[PDB]
């Protein structure tokens, strides 16, 4: 006899996933700052 | 600016993907669309180094006379990844596509 016969495919993978990152940041050696009230002063003691 | 190694490790034990589902075009559109198979169960270990590893093997089966040529994972349904399987495969009848491990990163 002669034969033959029948079978599933099968595969393989190897998915993987990655994303990474980033920092960041701003500022500045600070002056007076800001005030709403802003005016000319005078100091007693 | 970068984040620490420990600042990575406390961050990836929140992704917990528990489904992973094939298409046959790329989910990075609208991700519900192109699915062409069901979602079969998925599970990950422990962060460590900023880097988390399927536990075990998963067995897709393939609706015969189908294409897979993408895959997402999914969560309480959100798709948290997408991407290119290694080649598009025909699959003229009915078959088991294998994951031997997929592992995420944050390097």
């Amino acid at each position: 006899r002669v034969h033959s016969y029948r079978g599933v495919l099968i595969i393989t993978d190897k998915l993987s996933v990655e994303a990474g990152s980033r920092a960041s940041l701003s500022g500045y050696i600070s002056d007076g700052g800001t005030s709403d009230v802003f005016t000319i002063c005078r100091l007693l003691d | 600016g970068t984040l620490t190694i420990d600042g990575k490790n406390k961050i990836l034990a929140t992704l917990t993907p528990t489904t992973i589902i094939l298409h046959n075009v790329d989910p990075t559109a609208d991700p519900t669309a192109n699915k062409v198979t069901q979602p079969v169960a998925i599970y990950f270990s422990e962060p460590d180094n900023g880097l988390i590893a399927s536990e075990d093997t998963v067995n897709i089966t393939v609706p015969a006379s189908a294409t897979v040529s993408h895959y997402s994972l999914w969560d309480n349904d959100k798709c948290v990844a997408t991407g290119a399987l290694s080649k598009p495969q025909f699959f003229a009848e009915e078959g088991i596509y294998v994951i031997s491990s997929v592992s995420v990163d944050l390097n």
